[PDB]
């Protein structure tokens, strides 16, 4: 679908192809956009305020906090992808992109909820942030996800952004990586998806280096033709290698 | 421009709401059938 490379304010060719593509998708597209559109008296969306960590929250309500500015951006039904996020960009380009999604505000998708995690989780150093990648299959298509893994105090949980409420945020409540995983495949069967391959990336260092990028692979499983049992094998393996050893990035 | 900016925002979210609207009765529709 289409991204904005123009910047802020949207250029002239990326509003207007926003507007046909959301004409065609909506059943009443003309009349909807036109009401839209020159509307004299649509409503000024109020600005979340940056959420932002003291000593005086719990981790888990700091956590909260920043799932809730992303719910209050609201995930992007508008097919135009309005951040453009390179994947491969060294993370300080990156957390540039990140502060302007704070200063525009708008709706964002996985990737950029993602990036955005990464961003208002830097300063702490008992969170470590992983992303967690999925390719699923439904009705002859593929479909790609993400979301933020994170680590503390010996539990796992995530946060990001999804159309569906059981694909982004989990509570710091999986013992192991592995239920929470399963928990995500147990939440795509809900929409009749099947999980095609699960890839984890490294802990996204909180002081980078300077041309650093994500891992976003470190490890890849074909989950759909494996057993459960050893999903969990490679899955607590590859875990424990996180929380002990220095691994070599794989990309 | 700053004006232009916030116009543009007022109509993304007016336009993400009705297309949020727009999924949710999808969804529900392929549930049924």
């Amino acid at each position: 679908f289409h991204v904005n490379k123009s910047g802020f304010p949207i250029d002239s060719h990326t509003w207007e192809r926003m507007w046909l593509h959301v004409a065609k998708v909506h059943p009443r597209g003309g009349e909807m956009v036109g009401a839209i559109r020159n509307a004299a008296f649509l409503a000024k969306p109020s600005i979340p305020q940056v959420p932002n960590y003291r000593l005086s929250m719990t981790i888990p309500d700091w956590l909260q906090a920043i799932q809730n500015y992303m719910k209050t951006l609201q995930y992007n039904h508008t097919g135009t992808q309005f951040f453009e996020i390179r994947k491969m960009r060294p993370l300080s380009g990156l957390m540039e992109t990140a502060k302007e999604m704070t200063r525009e505000s708008l709706p964002i998708k996985c990737l950029e909820a993602v990036i955005l995690g990464i961003y208002l989780t830097n300063g702490q150093p008992s969170i470590e942030r992983f992303p967690i990648s999925f390719k699923t299959y439904f009705s002859g298509n593929y479909f790609h996800h993400v979301v933020l893994g994170i680590y503390c105090n010996g539990y796992y949980g995530s946060l990001g952004m999804s159309r569906r409420a059981e694909l982004m945020d989990k509570p710091l409540t999986f013992r192991t990586l592995s239920d929470l995983v399963f928990d995500f495949e147990d939440s795509y069967k809900k929409y009749l998806h099947t999980v095609k391959k699960v890839k984890i990336g490294l802990y996204v260092p909180h002081e980078p280096h300077s041309f650093q990028p994500i891992e976003w692979k470190q490890l890849v499983l074909n989950v759909s033709k494996m057993l459960r049992a050893d999903i969990r094998k490679e899955l607590e393996k590859y875990a424990r290698d996180m929380r002990m050893k220095i691994l070599k990035p794989a990309s | 421009q700053q004006e232009l900016k916030q116009r543009q925002r007022a109509e993304i979210y007016a336009l993400n709401r009705v297309m949020t609207e727009l999924e949710q009765q999808q969804f529900d529709e392929f549930c049924k059938q």
